[PDB]
């Protein structure tokens, strides 16, 4: 072999409805659907969840 | 009968802060009020923010520039959070140069009279090199909701600059939003209730302006079911 040249490329790679995403716990799930922020719960100072 | 609800006071608890009140609603009147303009404030609001960035220094969102602190992606991060307002011109290009070291901030901008930066303390990056040059053109633009910044490419495939960096727009000028209804007294008749909206928003938009724009889509939505066209 006379050269070896590598590249590398960068993903920007969004979670989205599918991903595994996990806590610390052992808690686990599948990110279900990425519902609109007013979707959302929220409290009494209207924080969303 | 019926009764309208009058907008009163909207006060400021700060720049960012304001409560806004309907006094004279109806009693079952006041959640559906609240509900709907809360959905409607954080779905279907105007707003300016940034789409391409352009930095002179770097090439691409993962190369770093000399005496900065803060990566182009950090870069990037907090020229998302770029409270700005614009009035004549849907598109606008700011222009930021800034040499020697210091925090680079929001005021550091050359503003236009188009352009108002309602955040000026806002820090943008901390040039750390006596004689380096931070050189951005930031184009920001209004759209409504949250656009990320892998639609526009595949609408022209792959950006045909190389200097100009993409960010995921989110033209959202409240981030939150939260009603209560009181059981308002007043002369008028002896059943009625007030609605306060407290809002969190950029203040890139007038309170008042954001219920008015909030209440015509409203209307223009029921529109359709005032007059059934079948």
């Amino acid at each position: 072999v006379l050269k070896i040249v590598k590249v590398y490329l960068a993903v920007k790679r969004r979670i989205q409805p599918g991903d595994k995403m996990a806590g610390r716990h052992g808690n686990k799930g599948v990110i279900s659907k990425i519902n609109p922020i007013e979707d959302m719960p929220y409290d009494e100072n209207g924080t969303p969840v | 009968e019926f009764l309208k609800p009058r907008l009163v006071d909207i006060e400021q608890v700060s720049s960012t802060h304001a409560k806004v009140t309907l006094e004279p609603l109806e009693r079952g009147f006041g959640h559906t009020l609240g509900n709907a303009l809360r959905r409607i404030l954080l779905s279907s609001m105007p707003g300016c923010a940034v789409t391409e960035v352009e930095i002179d220094g770097v090439l691409h969102e993962y190369s770093t520039k000399e005496g900065v602190q803060e990566d182009i992606l950090e870069i990037l991060l907090n020229l998302k959070g770029l409270a700005v307002r614009v009035q004549g011109k849907d598109e606008v290009i700011l222009t930021l140069n800034k040499s020697g070291i210091g925090p680079v901030t929001a005021a550091d901008i050359t503003h236009d009279g188009d352009v108002e930066i309602v955040k000026p303390q806002h820090v943008i990056c901390h040039l750390t090199d006596e004689n380096a040059s931070i050189s951005m053109r930031i184009k920001v633009q209004r759209g409504r909701g949250y656009v990320p910044a892998s639609t526009r490419i595949h609408s022209e495939e792959d950006e045909r600059p190389i200097g100009r960096l993409l960010v995921d727009a989110c033209y959202s000028p409240v981030e939150r939003i939260a009603y209560n209804v009181e059981a308002a007294r007043v002369e008028q008749r002896t059943d009625l209730d007030k609605l306060v909206i407290e809002m969190e928003t950029n203040g890139t938009i007038d309170p008042e302006e954001a219920i008015r724009r909030a209440a015509t889509i409203l209307a223009e939505q029921l529109e359709a079911f005032v007059d059934l066209r079948d």
